[PDB]
């Protein structure tokens, strides 16, 4: 007799969003940290 | 009961009669059913020319064909009835042009009008037989290569004449005429007492 | 002993050249959420073995084609690559050869003829349009890989694999010379056909020489990429991450060049799951106009870089 | 006992044979099959092969058509139960080589012997007893000799049985056509008499097959000893160059005695895995067809004969190479007909 | 409602972030990162003979002729099964028991036809004709796909406590 | 052997089936199994027969034991109702 | 050492890896090839029981004929039939190709596969489950495991 | 016949069975002629032997993918022509698992496109949530596909008692699932480029070839049926259509991507307001009467044995109806005599549109090409052959 329904209050909520971060080195600080690396193996 | 908008049956009656007036020459009967839908009917001739009134026409532009097909009504001297669905992306709304053509008298291609029949076109004879003049390409697409008959014609056995199987002798697919296990059980459905219509 | 030598260098490979397939569809599973084959023996340690028994008994077609250009491929493929791994210089190695790495190279470079003979030789589409793909990506990526390793010996001094040991005591090649390392890893990504430069064996785009390659055939070369796939990755554990070496226990050189090869290994195999593949001209595209100038200009670098720094690297 | 036959007739149909067919496997068997599945009638195959060899026959039967039984030559008991309930016994048993655990004697006269005399225990109304042509009791090739043993037998066992009595069969899949196409490993292909002197009329399965199958279906065929041979004859000269015609190699007809010959058929006989050529089918291949006096078989039994040129192109095509595979019979030239 | 999915200055940083994302290879690093975390997640892969999908109630699977707990067949032959089967499966030909009573002499459901839809289930007055929970009935030959009343109520035989079962959850549904 | 006792027969071409394999046929015969269902003796001249369960039974009908001469059968159970 | 003994456990060994490592060549005629996609998807890994994601028309050990075989493809199906190993197998799937289903009285529609490939296993349901298709794999395994060939060639 | 060269039947690449016989000099494609046909079943003269109801598995079929959006189209078509219409929770019923389908149908096409370019983990990352949708399917209708749950009068069968929950917690997380494919896919290095500027099509193209689906959106044409003409409750939700622009592989997809996250903003609306109800209607002469009512009641006998056995007897017409099928427009023109059975019911398959498309869209593309354009059309072969 009883039918599924929501529940009372309704339902919580959902994500409908990308959540994808932006989240990286910044390019400057990535080259230096390579270029180092390249000069202190040349040495 | 249906939430039927009479907003729109009055509207869609009045382009009607708007095309009837612009196209005084094909259209036939132009009617409004009570799902609320129009239906412009043209002679087979008015092909072209209506279906590019309604493509290109400001106060009627019908971009997109929804759909050719062609119900066949034996009966009916010309058997098929080309039916062709047209949608307004713009004004929005839908309009059905429908013609009619007999098995050897063939409709004209409205590839040109819209290149979506290009493979209708090709539908329609595959299965019914109509013959569209000035098709690009027109050859059988949905039947087997060496098909013989149109199949959606009312006139031909649902399960064909024709069923294949390897044969080891030859080694190769092929061909008999159809025997079946258990014909299709044929069950008369309609009942002898009708509806007072509404 | 020196047989005995033959086995080990030999069987040793060719059974963990097994176990690879086993740990490419394990590992790809998981990342894919996914058991991969656990109920054949235990941990489907037993998959590789029972497989290679159903290809060789099943029946080996020979197409309405050549009969020699068909049986020479594969056997050109498995022996290219096993033979590969004769001087390998892990601790010290089996033949010890002064011009090493141009063994190294001419060998792989005979590679692309069994794609081209078994190309010719199916005699259907397919496979001959797979064939000429494919063995003009293997060339164009040996330009930049015979580049790539030049640079390297003129700081290492040699074209003997076993001086690396020497000039790597320090620190490993990738610090320097870690522009190329990514330069030497994409390339040894092409020359095994894996995955990002996978064309060959694309599916999707031409379902190709081993199209009509089935049972005993397909395991030989079969046996040869997986076999390569390692001595490629191999060859990057110890030109560019060099294992360390003590002359006084030789085997943790063994030890970690059996970790870092391990682990570049896995890498192509998590390159594959994680990459779509690329189209054939934006393959070429990749090497001679994105790698080539880098890498012939990158070598201009490597014979000044001794020079003007004195370093020119003692021969010997 | 009986069913009347209703239908069209092609498969899904019913003709009322329920056929016990011990050998069906076999070359000439699948050929029985298919007829005898393409008429609708009740087909039981009994087998010794594994399941997955004996899968190509399922298909050419209608649902409920074919019925396999487990069947061993030596247990007198499969034979009893395969007959139980089949009306019409085809017996097809036969092979070239002398296996180790079967002699040409339970191939073609032991076995063939059990097999009809429990069929009659059963009732089954007509057996068909098949045996090599020209099958003397005294021909040299043990294979003929025993099969004409049986022949004689069967009868004791089973009267009024038909006999039918087979040429080397050609066919796709048939060693007489093959065998000869395939010398072409060999470099030489050697030919007792460089090939001559033993005319040979070859005929093509399926002629065969309708020729069995309609006999099954015929009262006309009581006792009788047909004898399918063909629509033309050949030395073996023709024969041997026309196949390597077809197959487009070359031809280098060799003389070599028969005597070291019946030697190189010891040779393969020897293998293990079914030796390709066998002292007593070297033997055979010379022997020359016999000339046709007996109960005519194809036209007799309603069937024309098929001539050997015009399906040959079918059973030599896999021999061919990479161009040779487009050519085509006609533009070829047929080899010319010796009657002798 | 509408949103542009994708429509669309120059700094060195800007740039200099942007060429680093294309030599040092910065976006494909982040793709292998993704699959090395899922390689670390727990498979979802269940062991198939020894843990089993869960299907509920409803699922159709194969069919059971049901009986009365007395042990007479439900099936009355009133043949609407036979009717409201879209491939032309069901074939039922019946004739007055001895009893008077009314049963089908041949109920054969042709599975290999039946394409699973469970109208025969909904169709059925006395609710004789059940879409049962096995679904495991895998067969070696086609004719023994073919089911006859026998096969088919000693289906029902096999599988009526769970079919009851089934049927007892999901009737008030119905 | 079966219900309405189907028996290829000794000389049918079709009992060829069975051989090596079983054929499927029932014990508890339906046939039998109401015969040896008690009559259900009610008060009432007609009673109802939901099958037993309503919604889980047949649909609804009522029998008239009116004539002890005869035993009211619901159509559907087969059932024999005492008056 | 009596032979016997010696090919029976031989044929066995033969048995296990055929039937360990089944490679399937899948068709995906119509929809019972997503049922199939499930089977290779994780919940349940056809992998993990040695049957491959999918392979070409030659290194395939057995073909899985998911969905209607119209008439037009009944010349293709056979084909790639035809153009797989010496060991090969073939499980229907699906009510489409078990016999015609839904569409056996159609013109275009070849009532069953094994009318055009000779078949092993038939796989039961509209859209079989994946879990009766892996049922329908597994049974295939133990119809291998019971072929005794080289037994038969011994007492041959 | 510049190397004729049939893209093949068998073919991993090619969903189900497409015979492109494409001429390619080299590897440039000059014209590709699909062939098409090699799944035509007659699901449209089927139909026409079989009644209104026992026709309605038939359209399940039709395009299973997108198992029930399909049947949709068939229930929408036949209450039109009856003049009935659902009730208030089968129409909140019919959204919901309209947009789940929605969801099943874009992880197929965006995994499968991936599994032709290459990229295999999606599919198997996707298939996992796929799965656990199907149960959804499953615990609803009682097949995991081709169910059968949307009849011409509403819904079947009410929701399981407690189905809403779990559609709920699946919701809940899908969208984090959709995420990480992107952080696979969207930005890949290499996805971009095989599949951006690849099938480049104008939007006034598009509208002439009658595209009529993602692939009209894909090119900046504002057009979602679900909101210039609204089916069933779907004017009741709110949602933003994702339209695209530079139309191209790429953008087509990220569009199919956001609508997998705009049906799930709808799902939520859905399970937040579904009203309590009956799942069909309340008419014995459309909608077969409950079975304790058959059991009980003479007149709802009568109705359940004709219903079944006869059926609805239509009234006289003809309607095409349109919804917005994950493909594209999915329409059923449906003509109906009097009777019981339907006259005809050609199915508009988006698709046979969109193959045809194929020719102006590959041209000058190289093999790889021709196969991520058959990806970004979503073709089913069933809806095109039907
Ligand atoms: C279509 O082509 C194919 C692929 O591409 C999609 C595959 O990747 C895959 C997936 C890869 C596999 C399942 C691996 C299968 C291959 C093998 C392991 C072949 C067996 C090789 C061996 C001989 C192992 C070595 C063993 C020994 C001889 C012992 C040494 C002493 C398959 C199967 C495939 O067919
Ligand atoms: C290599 C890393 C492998 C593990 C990856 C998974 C764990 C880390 C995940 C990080 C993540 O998801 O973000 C990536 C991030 C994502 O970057 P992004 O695309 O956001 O851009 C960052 C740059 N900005 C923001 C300015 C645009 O990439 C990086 O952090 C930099 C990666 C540099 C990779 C250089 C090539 C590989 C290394 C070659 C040299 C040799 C290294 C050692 C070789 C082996 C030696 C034994
Ligand atoms: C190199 C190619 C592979 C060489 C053999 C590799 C190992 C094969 C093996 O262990 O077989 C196990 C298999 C195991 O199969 P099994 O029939 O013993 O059963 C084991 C349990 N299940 C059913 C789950 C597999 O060995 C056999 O099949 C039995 C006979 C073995 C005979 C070996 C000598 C001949
Ligand atoms: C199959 C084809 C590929 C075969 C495997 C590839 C082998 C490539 C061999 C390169 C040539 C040999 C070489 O570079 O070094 C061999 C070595 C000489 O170098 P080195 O020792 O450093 O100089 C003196 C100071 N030690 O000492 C020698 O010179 C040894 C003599 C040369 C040995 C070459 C390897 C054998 C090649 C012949 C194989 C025979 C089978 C040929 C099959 C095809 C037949 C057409
Ligand atoms: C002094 C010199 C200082 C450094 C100078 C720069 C050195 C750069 C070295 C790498 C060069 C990379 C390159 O040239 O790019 C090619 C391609 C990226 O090209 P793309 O971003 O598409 O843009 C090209 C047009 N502008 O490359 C690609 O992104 C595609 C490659 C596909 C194959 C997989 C890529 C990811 C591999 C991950 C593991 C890499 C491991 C490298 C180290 C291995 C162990 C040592
Ligand atoms: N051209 C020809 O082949 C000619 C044939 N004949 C006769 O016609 C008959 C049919 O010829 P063909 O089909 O080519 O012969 P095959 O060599 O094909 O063998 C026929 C069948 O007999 C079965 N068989 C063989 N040995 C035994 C045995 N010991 N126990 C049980 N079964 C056995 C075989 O089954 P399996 O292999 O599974 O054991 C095979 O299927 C033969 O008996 C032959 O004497 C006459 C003239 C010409
Ligand atoms: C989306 O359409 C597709 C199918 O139709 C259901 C397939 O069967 C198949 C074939 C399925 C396998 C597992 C090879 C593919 C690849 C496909 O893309
Ligand atoms: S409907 Fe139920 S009762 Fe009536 S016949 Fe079919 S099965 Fe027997
Ligand atoms: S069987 Fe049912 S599911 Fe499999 S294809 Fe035919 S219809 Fe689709
Ligand atoms: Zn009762």
């Amino acid at each position: 007799v009883k039918q599924d329904m929501p529940p009372p209050g309704g339902y919580g909520p959902i994500d409908y969003k990308r959540n994808l971060p932006r989240r990286g080195l910044s390019g400057y600080s990535m080259f230096a940290v390579g270029i180092g690396a390249l000069i202190f193996g040349y040495w | 009961v249906r939430p039927r908008s009479d907003v729109t049956h009055k509207q869609l009656s009045a382009f009607g009669e708007y095309v009837a007036e612009i196209l005084p020459k094909y259209v036939q009967q132009v009617q409004v059913s009570c799902l609320d839908e129009l239906e412009i009917c043209i002679h087979p001739d008015g092909v072209i020319p209506t279906l590019t009134f309604l493509r290109d026409h400001t106060n009627a532009q019908f971009k997109s064909l929804a759909d050719l097909t062609a119900v066949d009504v034996p009966t009916r001297q010309n058997r098929f009835e080309i039916v062709y669905n047209l949608l307004s992306l713009r004004f929005n709304s839908r309009i059905r042009v429908k013609t009619y053509a007999d098995e050897l008298t063939p409709i004209d291609s409205i590839v040109s009008v819209h290149i979506a029949a290009n493979w209708y076109e090709r539908e329609v004879w595959d299965m019914f037989g109509v013959f569209f003049f000035n098709h690009p390409d027109l050859r059988r697409i949905l039947t087997d290569y060496g098909f013989e008959g149109h199949p959606f014609r009312k006139d031909f056995p649902l399960t064909g004449y024709v069923e294949l199987r390897y044969d080891d002798e030859v080694k190769r697919v092929v061909a008999e005429p159809v025997e079946l296990a258990q014909e299709f059980r044929k069950f008369d459905l309609n009942s002898p007492w009708e509806a007072f219509p509404a | 002993m020196f047989f005995i030598n033959i086995l080990t260098l030999l069987v040793p490979i060719l059974i963990a050249m097994a176990f690879l397939t086993l740990v490419e569809r394990k590992i790809l599973g998981y990342m894919q959420l996914r058991k991969g084959p656990n109920i054949v023996g235990p941990y489907g340690i037993l998959q590789p073995f029972a497989d290679a028994m159903k290809l060789f008994m099943k029946e080996p077609m020979r197409p309405l084609t050549s009969m020699s250009l068909f049986i020479i491929a594969p056997t050109l493929s498995l022996t290219l690559a096993l033979s590969l791994w004769v001087p390998l210089p892990m601790p010290h190695p089996l033949i010890n050869l002064n011009l090493g790495i141009l063994f190294i190279l001419a060998t792989s470079s005979l590679s692309v003829y069994s794609i081209l003979w078994s190309g010719w030789a199916s005699n259907s589409k397919y496979s001959l349009f797979g064939a000429l793909r494919a063995v003009a990506q293997t060339i164009s990526y040996e330009v930049t890989m015979a580049i790539i390793l030049l640079s390297v010996l003129l700081m290492n001094g040699s074209y003997s694999l076993q001086t690396l040991i020497t000039t790597q005591e320090h620190m490993w090649l990738l610090l320097p010379a870690w522009p190329m390392a990514m330069m030497w890893f994409i390339s040894t990504l092409a020359e095994t056909n894996r995955a990002p430069f996978d064309l060959t064996e694309g599916e999707s785009e031409l379902v190709g020489f081993n199209v009509e390659y089935a049972a005993g055939p397909f395991a030989l070369f079969f046996m040869a990429e997986y076999t390569n796939i390692i001595l490629m990755n191999a060859l990057t554990t110890i030109i560019f991450l060099g294992p360390l070496y003590y002359i006084n226990l030789p085997e943790l050189y063994s030890t970690n060049f059996m970790m870092e090869a391990l682990l570049l290994s896995s890498t192509f195999l998590w390159i594959r799951a994680s990459y779509p593949r690329f189209r054939y001209d934006q393959l070429m595209h990749l090497l001679w106009k994105n790698f080539l100038p880098l890498t012939l200009a990158l070598c201009m670098w490597h014979i000044s870089l001794p020079i003007f720094t004195a370093g020119v690297p003692p021969y010997m | 006992h009986a069913v009347i036959p209703h239908g069209k007739g092609g498969r899904s149909s019913v003709s009322g044979v329920v056929a016990t067919v011990f050998g069906a496997t076999g070359f000439l068997g699948r050929y029985v099959v298919n007829h005898l599945g393409r008429m609708g009638s009740q087909v039981i195959i009994p087998y010794r092969c594994d399941v997955y060899d004996i899968m190509h026959l399922r298909l050419m039967g209608d649902l409920g058509q074919l019925t396999f039984l487990e069947w061993d030559a030596r247990d007198k008991d499969s034979i009893r139960k395969a007959v139980q309930h089949s009306n019409v016994v085809i017996n097809l048993i036969g092979r070239e080589w002398e296996t180790r655990n079967f002699d040409f004697e339970d191939v073609f006269v032991n076995i063939p012997r059990a097999i009809a005399q429990a069929s009659k225990e059963a009732g089954v109304e007509r057996f068909i007893h098949v045996s090599h042509l020209n099958a003397s009791m005294k021909s040299s090739s043990k294979s003929l000799r025993s099969k004409a043993v049986g022949e004689k037998e069967v009868r004791s066992v089973f009267p009024e049985a038909i006999i039918i009595r087979p040429s080397d069969i050609f066919g796709r899949e048939d060693r007489f056509l093959n065998h000869f196409a395939n010398y072409r490993w060999f470099l030489a292909v050697p030919l007792v008499s460089l090939g001559f002197k033993t005319v040979k009329q070859p005929v093509y399965v399926a002629d065969v097959s309708k020729g069995i199958v309609n006999a099954t279906k015929d009262p006309d065929a009581v006792g009788k000893t047909f004898a399918f041979t063909g629509p033309n004859r050949y030395l073996l000269f023709h024969l041997v160059k026309y196949i390597f015609g077809m197959t487009h190699r070359t031809f280098i007809p060799y003389p070599l005695p028969l005597f070291v010959y019946s030697w190189i058929g010891k040779l393969f006989g020897l293998s293990p895995f079914e030796p390709w050529t066998t002292k007593d089918k070297v033997e055979r291949i010379h022997i020359s067809d016999v000339m046709p006096t007996d109960l005519p078989g194809l036209e007799d039994l309603g069937v024309q004969p098929t001539p050997l040129e015009l399906k040959s192109i079918e059973v030599l095509r896999r021999h061919r190479t990479y161009r040779w595979l487009s050519s085509e019979i006609e533009e070829t030239k047929p080899a010319k007909t010796v009657n002798y | 409602t509408y949103k542009y999915v994708n429509k669309k200055e120059v700094d060195m940083k800007s740039a200099t972030d942007n060429a680093a994302r294309i030599l040092m290879w910065t976006e494909l690093i982040r793709g292998l990162g993704m699959t090395l975390s899922y390689l670390f997640r727990e498979p979802a892969t269940i062991n198939y003979p020894f843990e089993k999908g869960p299907l509920s109630p409803r699922f159709r699977g194969e069919h059971a002729l049901r009986r009365y707990p007395s042990g007479e067949e439900r099936c009355i032959a009133c043949k609407l099964c036979e009717a409201i089967c879209p491939a032309q499966a069901i074939t039922i030909e019946a004739e007055p028991r001895a009893d008077g009573s009314r049963r089908t002499t041949r109920y054969d459901i042709d599975m290999t036809k039946c394409i699973y839809c469970g109208f025969c289930q909904e169709a059925c007055p006395v609710d004789a004709i059940v879409e049962g929970p096995n679904f495991e009935f895998s067969t070696e030959t086609h004719e023994e796909l073919l089911y006859n009343k026998e096969k088919l109520l000693n289906n029902g035989d096999k599988w009526e406590a769970e079919i009851a079962a089934n049927i007892q959850a999901d009737y008030l549904y119905r | 052997i079966t219900h309405t006792g189907q028996v290829y027969d000794e000389k049918d071409y079709r009992r060829v089936r069975f051989v090596d394999r079983q054929k499927e046929v029932n014990e508890n015969f339906a046939i039998d199994l109401i015969a040896q269902q008690p009559v259900n003796e009610v008060e009432h001249r007609i009673i109802a027969c939901d099958g037993g369960g309503g919604a889980l039974g047949h649909p609804k009908v009522y029998i008239n034991l009116d004539k002890e001469t005869k035993t009211g059968t619901c159509g559907y159970c087969g059932l024999q109702f005492k008056q | 050492s009596r032979a016997e003994y010696v090919v029976t456990k031989l044929d066995d060994l033969i048995n296990w890896a055929r039937r360990s490592s089944l490679w399937p060549m899948t068709f995906g005629l119509a929809c019972c090839a997503v049922e199939m996609m499930h089977m290779a998807a994780p919940r349940y890994d056809m992998d993990r029981f040695g049957v491959v994601f999918r392979a070409s028309p030659r290194q395939a050990d057995v073909m899985i004929v998911a969905g209607t075989l119209t008439n037009k493809m009944a010349p293709a199906l056979r084909k790639v039939y035809d153009q797989m190993p010496e060991p090969r197998y073939v499980v229907s799937m699906g009510s489409c190709a078990n016999g015609g289903g839904y569409y056996h009285y159609s013109y275009s529609v070849v009532r069953g596969c094994d009318r055009i490939v000779p078949v092993d296993i038939y796989v039961p349901g509209c859209p079989p489950t994946a879990e009766a298709l892996l049922y329908g794999i597994l049974q295939l395994q133990r119809k291998i495991k019971r072929e005794q060939k080289l037994k038969i060639w011994y007492r041959r | 016949t510049n190397m004729t060269l049939n893209f093949g039947p068998q073919h991993p690449a090619a969903h189900g069975v497409l015979r492109l016989v494409l001429e390619l000099s080299g590897e440039m494609v000059r014209k590709c002629d699909p062939h098409i046909g090699l799944l035509h079943r007659g699901t449209e003269k089927l139909i026409e032997y079989k009644t209104y109801l026992q026709a309605l598995p038939y359209f399940d079929r039709l395009d299973y993918v997108s198992m029930m959006c399909n049947e949709q189209a068939y229930s929408i078509a036949v209450e039109k022509l009856l003049n009935i219409q659902p009730p208030p929770r089968a129409q909140w019923i019919r959204v919901l698992f309209g947009e789940i389908t929605r969801i099943l149908n874009h992880i197929m096409a965006v995994t499968t496109h991936a599994l032709d370019i290459g990229a295999m983990t999606p599919f198997f990352w996707m298939f996992e949530e796929r799965e656990k949708m199907f149960e959804f399917y499953e615990r609803v209708s009682g097949a995991r596909m081709h169910a059968a749950y949307i009849r011409p009068g509403g819904v079947h069968q009410d929701l399981p008692l407690g189905l809403l929950d779990d559609i709920y917690e699946f919701s809940k997380n899908f969208s984090l699932r959709i995420d990480e494919v992107e952080e696979m896919l969207t930005n890949n290095r290499i996805w971009r480029n095989r599949t951006v500027d690849i099938g480049v099509v104008t939007a006034e193209d598009a509208l002439n070839y009658g595209f009529s689906g993602v692939m009209l959106r894909g090119s900046g044409i504002q057009w979602d049926l679900r909101k210039t003409q609204p089916y069933d409750v779907y004017d009741q939700v709110e949602f933003d259509v994702p339209i695209g622009s530079r139309g191209d592989c790429y953008d087509r997809y990220l569009c199919r991507v956001e609508e997998m996250r705009q049906s799930l903003r709808i799902i939520e609306q859905c399970l937040n307001k579904m009203p309590p109800g009956e799942i069909k209607v309340d008419d014995a002469k459309v909608s077969p009467p409950k079975r304790a009512e058959m059991k009980t009641s003479m007149e709802s006998l009568i109705h359940h044995f004709k219903l079944y056995t006869e059926g609805y007897q239509v009234p006289p017409g003809a309607t095409y109806t349109a919804i917005e099928a994950p493909k594209g427009e999915f329409g059923v023109y449906l003509v109906s005599d009097g009777s019981s059975r339907p006259y005809r019911c050609k199915i508009k398959a988006p698709g046979f549109a969109h193959l045809a498309g194929l020719d102006k869209m590959s041209k000058g593309h190289m093999l790889a090409d021709v196969v991520a354009i058959i990806g970004t059309q979503d073709i089913v072969f069933g809806e095109i052959d039907r």
